[PDB]
């Protein structure tokens, strides 16, 4: 029973920090976001109670974590593969779509965004083969993106980082949209903890 | 596996 | 703004886990202790108020973490890595007598225990040279340790782990002993979160 | 030394058992395969020193393990997701493609086999919902993939287990097919340990 | 690391 | 044939890791011991060809494995029960005696130590109830346990963990002794695999 | 085969 | 790279 008390608190702490992480992300305060993320990670090895209540929370956190790290290509969230953070972000996106019961129509516009930045970023980075790889595996597919497949494709062989697509690409702009997207499938709140701090910072 | 299943930090 | 509110929640969270850490240590659940420890370590990068309000439990927690790791001789808490966990514990123990302004009479027994454990553990691991260094560094004056410091030297040189000073020294016993010492100079505050947790499953 | 010695045996042992694993799979002795698989898995926690030396055979072992369990849809190989063994095999196929630096032309034919098998097994097990998901997500595109995809959808919408595409699909046939694809990408050299068991016994 | 046991996971997590 | 070669290698492999496990146990590297233990456990389902050529190191490994987990009261090595690891070790001791054809004398020396440790470990874990049960079923006979069994009851009744008997008992010390004893009844032979690994690294 | 159960080395 | 705080001043974990 001493155990089920810890469980209850750990749940409050996770929810509270998840709340502050979005806040930090929202304010483009990415260092704080990262310190809070690590706290939540250290929190996951502990008894959380029942996983119906933080799994949506947890998935969005995963997506954001991978996105906030997308510019570091040597960083990996995949255990088995050499995946760029944005490739791993796509996979999370997929779990979110499956677990949040959303439709392809609702999700394709964001994931599309993710595919784009994953390639551009490889490109903005002189990593031209990965760029090709990601494009041929994720974008070398749909309809309304051919024009883009073909432009990103040529930008690659010519190494045209001088291209309007590349130069006007803004990751900060990218990040914020992804957060806006992920937020619209999550409640809003005040975590018991934050609510009790005010009830006392009284 | 909450830590591995909902992994938030880079393996790396 | 929303800052001063995180700062107070961080404090509460730091104190909550400190409480469980001690509870795990007291029950000999060292695995649980290290997981909790890691969460606390991750919180330290966040803003917590002013040291004072937590500098006391952070030192005890420091001494406890080194003691919990006392048996891993290839583990180091010191920056350069030339220190065994128990050596680090001795240091932390001095920082506690100095910061808490404890009388020498209230600290010599316990400080004498960490020194004995530091040498003896090396011996059981056959780090006879490590054992020699630690012994000659902390036990030269440290007088009336006359029998012990003199027994140990013979134990080392004869590599005699069958000697009863070695054979009747139990790390588990040493740990709980040290915890009782450390705990007594504390504030085992039933942290706000456990009380809120109770007031809620109650 | 005594440590660099285990690594070398661990390397020999890993390679030897991978061969016996292929031999058992080749002979359709999947229980033996699973047993050798667990041995190899237990071995992975140990030092192997030269990663790049076991990396290829390990990726093939991974694919084979997910293919061998392809009919146990309640079996998963992802910490993160709700993936059937075959969906996992696909991901391995992608890693194999990258780390073996294979062309799409070579990988795609076998990847279509795994998608076909992943959809059909779901169908045979009557998980018409999981099937459509996998179908929609994987053969979602269009070339030749145009007739089988349609048939499958029609078979799904109709819960038609009696259709010929279902009735004439044999997992055994599929398994041996994937082993042949994977075998043709490995240097099939005799394990040191086997050479010695030969000098040694004859 | 030994993650080779996680990176080259041969057995079902399950 | 192909089957005969696998058997011969499984034996070499099994004997090699056994040697390494003892070496790990001897250097107090219990983490490595457990990993090697798991490797050996997986190997047991594979053809070995000749029980007797391995029956002996296997019984010693069993005893050591149970002893290595002796501190985890809720670990259960036995099929039908809630025997603590140490109680299980007592039983493996009977097997060793019987199959190594040892005298009751050469054996009772160690069997006495395992009983003492089994009771004490329960006491250090506050499992006074079980400490009392093991004490009565195993110890209460009478060479000169005669007063140790009596101090132990009083220690239990009084929940006295400060008693020298409990205070001065070191599991690590008991552990290493049990290895000395168990090791002493095994032949000197270096494993074939290690021998070959030495010719390789010259 | 029983070997793995007759010489059980790991806990249940 | 960045702002650590009392993470090193009150280090609880090993460097190792």
């Amino acid at each position: 029973g001493e155990a089920r008390l810890e469980e209850a608190v750990n749940r409050w702490v996770l929810k509270f920090y998840f709340h502050e992480a979005l806040r930090a992300f929202r304010g483009s305060r990415y260092g704080d976001f990262r310190q809070i993320r690590d706290i939540m990670q250290a929190l996951l090895v502990r008894p959380l109670g029942k996983e119906h209540t933080v799994s949506r929370l947890l998935r969005v956190m995963q997506c954001l974590s991978r996105i906030e790290e997308g510019e570091n290509l040597d960083c990996s969230f995949d255990m088995e593969a050499e995946l760029t953070p944005l490739e791993s972000a796509i996979n999370v996106l997929e779990m979110i779509k499956t677990e949040f019961t959303l439709t392809e129509a609702v999700v394709e516009s964001s994931r599309k965004l993710v595919k784009e930045a994953a390639v551009i970023i490889c490109i903005k980075n002189k990593e031209f083969e990965k760029a090709s790889k990601i494009l041929k595996k994720h974008m070398s597919k749909d309809p309304t993106t051919q024009k883009l497949r073909n432009d990103l494709l040529n930008i690659i062989r010519e190494k045209n980082l001088a291209h309007p697509v590349i130069q006007n690409f803004s990751y900060e702009t990218f990040q914020q949209k992804m957060l806006r997207f992920l937020e619209s499938h999550l409640d809003d709140a005040e975590p018991y903890l934050l609510t009790m701090a005010k009830k006392a910072l009284k | 596996g909450l830590a591995l299943k909902y992994l938030l930090t880079p393996v790396n």
